[PDB]
């Protein structure tokens, strides 16, 4: 029982920080979503005050 | 986009003065051609030698 409590209990933190990992990926990845869509509606912010 | 609006601003405003400078010159020569006379022609030719 020791020996399954200590193996089961630690093993739930090696598995936590992976998510961890999951949780700031998806943040930077999404993040670029930010920028790349920004940046392009802006391009075509200048273009319209340009053809204006 | 506030700097390549000024630019186009500047061009445009050079090519006209392009424009209306050929024309100044292209005009001016019919002009002459079509108003001189022999006493015109004195003029300048005896303007001239007076400096050579």
């Amino acid at each position: 029982d020791l020996d399954l409590a200590k193996a089961s209990a630690t093993d739930q933190l090696k598995k936590a920080k992976a998510e961890a990992q999951v949780i700031i990926e998806q943040a930077n990845k999404r993040r670029s979503q930010i920028l790349d869509e920004a940046k392009a509606e802006a391009e075509q912010e200048r273009t319209k005050i340009v053809a204006q | 986009a506030q700097a390549e609006i000024e630019a186009e601003r500047k061009r445009a405003r050079e090519e006209l003065r392009k424009q209306v400078a050929i024309l100044a010159v292209a005009g001016a020569e019919k002009i002459i051609e079509r108003s001189v006379d022999e006493a015109a022609n004195s003029d300048i030719v005896d303007k001239l030698v007076a400096e050579l």
